[PDB]
RNA sequence: CGCUGAAAGCAUCUAAGCGGGAAGCCCGCCCCAAGAUGAGGCCUCCCACGGCAGCCGGUAAGGACCCGGGAAGACCA
RNA sequence: CGAUGUCGGCUCGUCGCAUCCUGGGGCUGAAGAAGGUCCCAAGGGUUGGGCUGUUCGCCCAUUAAAGCGGCACGCGAGCUG
RNA sequence: AAGUCUGGGCUAAGUGGUAAAGGAUGUGGCGCCGCGAAGACAGCCAGCUGGUCGAGUGGCGCCGCGCCGAAAAUGAUCGGGGCUUAAGCCCAGCGCCGAAGCUGCGGGUCUGGG
């Protein structure tokens, strides 16, 4: 269930 | 079946066996019958009633035809009672005695537009914790691609109140038949000076 | 080994009719009609009724037994008419009669109180024996289980409401 | 009722019949009573 | 020479006892007579069929265990909304629904199609409104 | 779970036929609903206009506009 | 891969039925009461807390019961983080 | 679009129109023994024999087609309607429909021969 992210969680440009 | 027109008056209490019983008061009388429905000419049965006195410079045309065929005063509403067919000319308060149980048709109070909180007793949003504007908001609403939509009939804000609603199976708490007066036990849907129906009551 | 087409003994004096589909059986009891395949052919002869077939395939042997066992139970309805016994067992347990109708006193709250349909008698003679009796078989039968149904037999004790001849086999207790 | 994909007879008094597309075995012995599913 | 296309005629009406008959193969030649498919100068792009009356559709027969097997349903866009009816009750309640469903399903789909199953005229019990335009019984 | 009952002289709730049997199913209760274009029904009102299934024009019964408001309401209704 | 935002929670449901409860059954090594086991049934219901980010799990106090799964391990242009 | 075509047969599950071990007096067709007008199986009256009944009966195997076994998540459905001596399945036919394939007619271009 606790599988890793796989997108890291945007950055501002 | 049996019914009649009126207008929910107000509410008070009254005692009765060391009791204190909430009542609506109720204004049902008289209600003339100005046409009935047969089941050679209309295919159902019923008794048109008509409620309230009006001014007849108020009255246009073609209703005061309908009135006057039935050799009865201009009347401001006119309503049905479904397979009801009164031996008489004219419905009074009689026909109800106390002990009877009745169900009560009016408008409910309309409270407009009505957030999903109001109307659906949706749990909102919390106050605190990060909560970002959404402390009223009704959460999701669907699934992903599967289905891809919205169910009809989805609980969403709206419009809410100001629409038919029964409350069924209400004690007849008094008649005061030299005032037209009808007292129910208990809360009657809308507002004071509406209009609501008195019926016989369905439940056994 | 046939029923079918073994003939069918009419006692004096009962009438058997026939028509497509129904034969009508009067006597000195009443009358009952009994439906019939038009595919089967009853036939009246003297003091007789049978019953013929018009191939020997599955179906037509089926309803070539049934069409003259059916006849058959309603000659008999009609001149000796039908019954059945009910035995009644357990202590507070017993029948009485209220007019035409039957009421079981049989050990619940309350009493039941069956009511006779329609060509069905109820008797009571003893207060534990009770007879249904009508012209007609299956609702002599019916009825019969109809008022068993109240109280079934008990499975441990020698109670409840039983068919005559029927046996009483029982479970122990612990 | 036991209720199996395997109905068979369990003594020389069970008997199997067939009612309403379902294969049943009855018997004097409940324990006996099958129907197949 | 280019094919003959008809100027408008007179539509015939038509009278059809349905009575014993069996569901779907009275329907089949309902649908025909609709289409016009039985007149010599048939075109596929306009109503020129006929007016079909139906009497006696509650006493319309079908086989095998059909009455209780066969299953009408009914989507209504809500959650749940898949409403199951049977062959025996739709009879009881609204038995023209059953030939008139039947021919439905059999004739084109789009404007024109549609416009065909309004000329389908379908009845329970022996008597029909429309003596006016005088409809011509069809042994069918 | 039965009644009656053959094929299969017995038996069998079934092959003809008939009963009993669920908070479930259909109806019943409450609400929406004739755009139900398959556009339903009943009561009442107007009426046969002037000019060359169309057109322009003034009307009838009635409607709308405007206004005082409203436990009706975002505007609309 | 010129982007299909990824656990858990919250909110809002909806469906399946291999049914946790309530309803109807058959068998029981079913005396009664209470259970067991299988069958029919998806209408409704299916609590509040302690611990941990947890899902899960253990635990406390209750309950008719404290069901299991699907919906992008339902749901971040709805929130949290 | 063209056969509610013709002839023989099976299936009663809507099988056809989603699956296995395995289970079954489903139905039809073959075969094999056993018992029996010296009276058999069933029913009923005694002790595997006996009595009245008066016909068949009882088991084994092969073949065709069906039955159960068969629970999953938005609304169902063989593509749909609808189909039961068929509009299903097996065997045998005759006829039609059907493509930009083949033919008829006209044309273009290239290549080869006149
Ligand atoms: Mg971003
Ligand atoms: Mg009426
Ligand atoms: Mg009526
Ligand atoms: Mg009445
Ligand atoms: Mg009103
Ligand atoms: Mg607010
Ligand atoms: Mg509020
Ligand atoms: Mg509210
Ligand atoms: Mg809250
Ligand atoms: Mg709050
Ligand atoms: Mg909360
Ligand atoms: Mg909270
Ligand atoms: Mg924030
Ligand atoms: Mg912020
Ligand atoms: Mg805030
Ligand atoms: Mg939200
Ligand atoms: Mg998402
Ligand atoms: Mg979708
Ligand atoms: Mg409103
Ligand atoms: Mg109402
Ligand atoms: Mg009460
Ligand atoms: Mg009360
Ligand atoms: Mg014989
Ligand atoms: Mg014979
Ligand atoms: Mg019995
Ligand atoms: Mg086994
Ligand atoms: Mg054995
Ligand atoms: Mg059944
Ligand atoms: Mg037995
Ligand atoms: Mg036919
Ligand atoms: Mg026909
Ligand atoms: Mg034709
Ligand atoms: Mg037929
Ligand atoms: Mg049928
Ligand atoms: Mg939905
Ligand atoms: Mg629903
Ligand atoms: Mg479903
Ligand atoms: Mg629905
Ligand atoms: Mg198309
Ligand atoms: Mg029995
Ligand atoms: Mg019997
Ligand atoms: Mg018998
Ligand atoms: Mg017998
Ligand atoms: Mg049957
Ligand atoms: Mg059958
Ligand atoms: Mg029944
Ligand atoms: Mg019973
Ligand atoms: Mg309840
Ligand atoms: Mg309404
Ligand atoms: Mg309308
Ligand atoms: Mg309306
Ligand atoms: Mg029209
Ligand atoms: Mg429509
Ligand atoms: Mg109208
Ligand atoms: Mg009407
Ligand atoms: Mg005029
Ligand atoms: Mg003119
Ligand atoms: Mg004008
Ligand atoms: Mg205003
Ligand atoms: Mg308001
Ligand atoms: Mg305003
Ligand atoms: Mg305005
Ligand atoms: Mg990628
Ligand atoms: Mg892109
Ligand atoms: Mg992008
Ligand atoms: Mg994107
Ligand atoms: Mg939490
Ligand atoms: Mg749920
Ligand atoms: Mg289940
Ligand atoms: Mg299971
Ligand atoms: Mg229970
Ligand atoms: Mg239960
Ligand atoms: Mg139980
Ligand atoms: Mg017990
Ligand atoms: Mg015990
Ligand atoms: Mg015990
Ligand atoms: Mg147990
Ligand atoms: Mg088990
Ligand atoms: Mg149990
Ligand atoms: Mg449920
Ligand atoms: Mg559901
Ligand atoms: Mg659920
Ligand atoms: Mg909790
Ligand atoms: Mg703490
Ligand atoms: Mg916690
Ligand atoms: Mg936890
Ligand atoms: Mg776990
Ligand atoms: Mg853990
Ligand atoms: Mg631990
Ligand atoms: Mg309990
Ligand atoms: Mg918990
Ligand atoms: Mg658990
Ligand atoms: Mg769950
Ligand atoms: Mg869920
Ligand atoms: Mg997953
Ligand atoms: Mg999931
Ligand atoms: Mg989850
Ligand atoms: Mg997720
Ligand atoms: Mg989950
Ligand atoms: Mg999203
Ligand atoms: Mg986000
Ligand atoms: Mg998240
Ligand atoms: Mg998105
Ligand atoms: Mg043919
Ligand atoms: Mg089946
Ligand atoms: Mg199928
Ligand atoms: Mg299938
Ligand atoms: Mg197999
Ligand atoms: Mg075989
Ligand atoms: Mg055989
Ligand atoms: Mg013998
Ligand atoms: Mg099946
Ligand atoms: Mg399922
Ligand atoms: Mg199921
Ligand atoms: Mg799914
Ligand atoms: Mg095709
Ligand atoms: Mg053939
Ligand atoms: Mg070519
Ligand atoms: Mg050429
Ligand atoms: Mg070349
Ligand atoms: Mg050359
Ligand atoms: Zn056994």
């Amino acid at each position: 269930v606790d599988k890793p992210p796989y997108l890291p969680r945007p950055r501002p440009p | 079946m049996k019914g009649i027109l009126g207008v929910k008056v107000g509410m008070t209490r009254i005692f009765r066996d060391d009791r204190a019983v909430p009542v609506t008061v109720i204004l049902a009388g008289p209600c003339p019958v100005v046409q009935r429905r047969t089941p050679e000419k209309d295919g159902y049965t019923a008794v048109q009633l008509g409620f309230l006195p009006q001014n007849p410079k108020r009255v246009n045309r073609p209703l005061k035809g309908h009135f006057a065929k039935a050799g009865v005063e201009p009347v401001r509403i006119l309503r049905e009672i479904r397979d009801f067919n009164p031996e008489g000319d004219t419905v009074t308060v009689e026909i109800f005695k106390p002990g009877e149980r009745v169900d009560v048709t009016g408008t409910s109070k309309g409270r407009g537009f009505a957030g999903v909180m109001k109307r659906w007793n949706f749990a909102g949003g919390p106050d605190s914790h990060g909560a970002h504007k959404i402390h009223r908001h009704p959460g999701s609403i669907g699934n992903r691609k599967t289905p891809g939509r919205v169910y009809k009939g989805k609980k969403m804000a709206g419009h809410y109140g100001a629409e038919r609603v029964t409350v069924m199976n209400l004690e007849v708490v008094d008649v005061i038949p030299e005032e037209n007066l009808l007292l129910v036990k208990g809360a009657v849907p809308g507002p004071n000076g509406g209009l609501v129906i008195v019926r016989e009551t369905k439940k056994a | 080994s046939r029923i079918g087409r073994l003939p069918i003994p009419v006692p004096k004096g009962v009438s058997v009719e026939v028509a497509p589909g129904r034969v009508k059986v009067k006597g000195p009891k009443g009358e009952l009609e009994v439906p019939v395949s038009p595919e089967m052919r009853v036939v009246v002869e003297e003091g007789v009724v049978r019953v013929e077939r018009p191939s020997d395939e599955r179906r037509h042997k089926s309803l070539h037994g049934l069409t003259r066992t059916l006849i058959a139970n309603a000659v008999k309805g009609v001149s000796e008419g039908y019954s059945k016994e009910l035995l009644i067992k357990g202590i507070g347990y017993r029948a009485r009669l209220v007019g035409r109708a039957l009421e079981l006193t049989v050990g619940f709250s309350h009493p039941v109180v069956v009511e006779p349909p329609e060509g069905i008698t109820f008797e009571v003679p003893e207060p534990t024996r009770v007879r249904v009796s009508g012209i007609d078989k299956q609702k002599v039968g019916q009825v019969a289980a109809n008022i068993r149904a109240i109280r079934k037999p008990s499975a441990y004790h020698e109670k409840g409401i039983y068919y005559a001849g029927e046996p009483v086999r029982l479970k122990p207790g612990k | 009722m036991k209720v199996r994909a395997s109905v068979k007879r369990i003594c020389d008094k069970c008997k199997v019949i067939r009612r309403h597309g379902r294969v049943y075995v009855i018997c004097e012995n409940p324990k006996h009573k099958q129907r197949q599913g | 020479m280019k094919t003959y296309v008809p100027k408008q005629v007179e539509p015939r009406w038509v009278l059809i006892d349905a009575e014993g008959k069996t569901l779907g193969r009275l329907a089949t030649k309902i649908a025909t007579l609709l289409r016009g498919k039985h007149r010599p100068d048939w075109t596929p792009n306009v109503a020129m069929g006929d007016f079909v009356v139906v009497v006696n559709a509650d006493k319309i027969r079908v086989t095998g265990k059909k009455l209780e097997q066969k299953i009408y349903t009914r989507y209504s866009g809500y959650p749940g909304g898949l409403k199951k009816i049977p062959l025996e009750k739709m009879l009881a309640t609204h038995p023209e629904r059953v030939l008139e469903h039947a021919v439905k399903g059999m004739l084109p789909k789009g404007p024109l199609g549609r416009r065909l199953f309004k000329r389908l005229k379908v009845y329970a019990g022996p008597d029909h409104p429309h003596q006016a335009q005088r409809p011509e019984k069809l042994e069918v």
